[PDB]
């Protein structure tokens, strides 16, 4: 019951019942902060590295690339260090010193990009080192990599089934890559065969999924719900297993995160506040009265600035 | 230069 | 398998084997960051509140006091919020805005003290509100409260026994209150009956335990190993179950924490670097060659400033 | 005013 390295130590994260949200305790949270690296992305972080090894696109001598300096950047950084790979992360020069020092604390070869450029000054940059030796660099692409939802289908989803004794009725999750809701949803509906309700959450400000589903014009915008609302349909979001889409604004998300800390004693990130707020909305519909709703809390406070 | 793409 | 509140969700924290420390993998770490509140103090935090309830020194209408704005301050804050108690924390005005905002994010009624005063400007202050209504305020005192080591004896210690299939030979832990090594040690030696080696760790700079044990003059000093080295013998450190005392300086601690991140992929706090460094020292003695050594990593990076 | 007492 000892792990060979920190990557193997992912998951078995806890389910806590909320007291000041939902109705007669129908809203239960999954705490994704309780992982190495301290985000939901630890899971994919391990398994995208495991997978590239297993199929042999990763080997002693290949060094990893991406431009995510978000939770997946930290995930990959921890796993790379645990497992002997050197990591390069692209990232505009516009970023925070503390993530620049979290990652340089993790042994990332950070590659400062352009504050005239953003995530193009990054995305396209990473590629160029992938280009300058495509037998050297290898880039994992969390937005389209199947090893992303696969891990969720084989860990996140089952842990929920088991913890709940197959009682779970609804699952609520914010969408970045889509891998959580996709893997979770496939586990419960396909491997177990229970016809639950899958709710994706997206910002009202950048509501590209609803817009797509309604055959409207896709119109992304800025928000503050860090970790979700990419502004496009990720290839890792299986639109097929998605029953419902709830939108949430930045203020409410932000306020719901403060409430979680101060009322529930739960150290929630901003995305976590988004997902709860939408679960609560469903939770207070007579239609989901007698229904056990599980919410993903992807990250922990302290990584944050919901503290104004 | 998509900010909310850095997940 | 759902928790009624965040307090019930303590423990079952993982054991990871270290790769660049010890000898043939004999040095295994326990990751105490994987708790609500994200520190080892979550455990005591829950149980000191549980205990005061159980024996009825805590009740709806009593509000909690202490001056710890460290890991035990966060522990108590989360538990208080989960369980409907309002908390007041004493703390000199000298403190950091981000702990002042972590705690005010957690719903703490923070009571700024004195930068002419420090932890006397605190300790004595808390007491005064305890004084101004001793049926109102109740102060838990982590340094002498038995519910502190009791929790360790009933959770932390057994989890190690079980994970290791009773193989554990040595346990290494830094000392603040002493509750970890005391509870852990009593579980394994007394409840299980295996005669392991208990190593307390203290700063070379403030080495009050060794000084006591050697019948020398007790001479505390400043260091940077936040969370350990109180400068006295805590009533919660059972000097009796302690087989060995290792000292560690601030630089080494600090360097060992950086190494943990960058080499092991393990997000270690500063105290965690101290405890490892001392475990490694033992680990490379032929006398502990064939011995499984378990180390407590009390806290996670990110709460920190080991990032210069 | 013990600094390392704030555990
Ligand atoms: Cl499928
Ligand atoms: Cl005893």
């Amino acid at each position: 019951a000892i792990y060979a390295d920190n990557s193997y130590s992912i998951g078995n994260t806890p389910l806590v019942r909320l007291k000041h949200f939902g109705h007669n305790g129908n809203v239960v949270v999954k705490i994704e902060g309780r992982n190495p690296s301290y985000s939901v992305k630890c899971r994919i972080g391990a398994n995208m590295v495991w997978q590239a090894e297993k199929d042999g696109t990763l080997t002693k001598g290949k060094e990893i690339v991406d431009a995510t300096s978000g939770n997946t950047g930290i995930a990959l950084a921890y796993v790379a260090a645990a497992r002997g790979y050197k990591l390069t992360l692209t990232m505009p020069e516009t970023m925070s010193l503390e993530r620049k020092r979290l990652l340089c604390g993790l042994g990332v070869n950070l590659v400062l990009t352009e504050g005239a450029k953003g995530m193009k000054g990054a995305i396209a940059k990473a590629e160029e080192i992938v280009a300058s030796d495509p037998s050297r660099y290898v880039m994992l692409k969390q937005f389209e990599n199947p090893a992303n939802p696969q891990i969720h289908r084989e860990t996140t989803g089952p842990e929920i089934w088991k913890d709940t004794d197959g009682k779970v009725d609804v699952v609520v999750a914010g969408v970045g890559t889509g891998g959580s809701i996709t893997g979770i949803s496939r586990a419960i509906k396909l491997d177990f065969g229970k016809q639950i309700t899958s709710v994706a959450v997206e910002p009202v400000e950048s509501p590209v999924i609803s817009q797509t589903l309604a055959g409207e014009e896709v119109k992304p915008g800025p928000h503050k719900i860090q970790g979700i609302g990419a502004g496009f349909i990720p290839k890792n979001l299986d639109l097929s297993i998605i029953d419902r889409v709830e939108t949430v604004d930045s203020d409410t998300a932000l306020a719901t995160a403060r409430r979680l800390m101060a009322e529930e004693g739960i150290l929630a990130g901003i995305s976590s506040g988004a997902a709860v707020a939408a679960a609560d909305r469903l939770a207070k519909l007579p239609e989901f009265a007698d229904k056990l709703i599980v919410v993903i809390l992807p990250s922990a406070s302290e990584r944050y600035l919901s503290t104004a | 230069d998509g900010m909310n793409l850095n997940i």
